[PDB]
């Protein structure tokens, strides 16, 4: 029932995520978003779809939220400068590995 | 044409209305209309805590869990069956 | 019929407890509030959940009930900081053995 | 055959009880009752399920008459304040030894 790609390994209903196989603990809004990410692997989905979807339908906020939450993720997860949460511009995030 | 209406499924759509705002009259008036107007239904938009907690004076965490609460016993299996063939 | 957690016994037959080697007493409602955490260990209760399923279903009472239930019971089964019975903020209550 | 716990003892035949090998004179209805209790010692009993059970179904008035009941053994059969048959508010009763 865990959702799992390449290094990282989700399981919702003890709600931990393992990156390598330690401990660390996100903030909820970021939790989901990793869990629509990672449910999603290798399908890029949409900058309105996710605000639509991970975040309230009536999201009356404005747009970059959902990329201060994808830098957050990158710098927990995603040490290095290449990246397994890759980015579109214009179409917007993905979780596929690197070829 | 892809755009064009088939003109069934508008059919299956509006019984799909009349039978959720049945559905919706099931239930108690406030739970009804916290519903309605968190999803949307009279009209476009789906409003927000703060605005059904000023519309409604209520507080904002005892709307949260009047939701749920409506959500999880709309969840009921005779509901849940009458509405499963509208998918 | 038994109900187990590591270093936490419950018995539901006779209403029984015991921590590290020494039965305590207990309130009825935080008692079920601990057979509900058992019974449902390592999986997030949501607090909606956690008052529908343990609680009155008319409950029309505020939220801090459950706060004050939970706070009665890290009193009495752990005496650490760092908390066996675990709160994950804006998703609810967990059992779990601390890491 | 003949039902005992602890030191107080019972007789399904003779229906004579001993407290500890001590004489005691005991009405027939909080009799049954006794001996309902030591017949599933090991297990909490409550009001709903004692007047379901050892009280006729047609008896939808007053509640408190298990609580005068166990008030009259409680007199009787222990000098203690401390009572073998100990109370759970909320739950009933049941019948151990203080630890």
């Amino acid at each position: 029932v865990r959702l799992t790609f390449a290094d990282i390994e989700l399981d919702e209903e003890t709600h931990e995520v393992w990156k390598a196989g330690q401990p660390v603990s996100l903030s909820p809004t970021e939790f989901t978003l990793l869990r629509y990410f990672v449910i999603n692997a290798g399908t890029v989905l949409s900058k309105p779809k996710i605000l639509d979807h991970v975040w309230r339908y009536d999201f009356g906020g404005d747009v970059n939220v959902v990329e201060s939450y994808v830098s957050y993720l990158r710098r927990k997860i995603d040490t290095g400068e290449k990246r397994l949460l890759h980015t579109l511009r214009g179409v917007g995030y993905v979780l596929r590995e690197p070829r | 044409d892809s755009e064009a209406v088939v003109a069934v499924d508008a059919v299956s759509f509006t019984l799909l209305q009349d039978q959720l705002q049945s559905v919706l009259d099931t239930l108690s008036e406030r739970e009804a209309g916290v519903v309605r107007l968190r999803f949307g239904l009279t009209d476009g938009q789906p409003r927000t805590l703060d605005e059904i907690g000023q519309v409604y004076g209520v507080t904002r965490e005892r709307i949260r869990q009047i939701e749920s609460k409506t959500m999880s016993k709309l969840r009921h299996p005779s509901r849940s069956q009458v509405l499963r063939d509208y998918l």
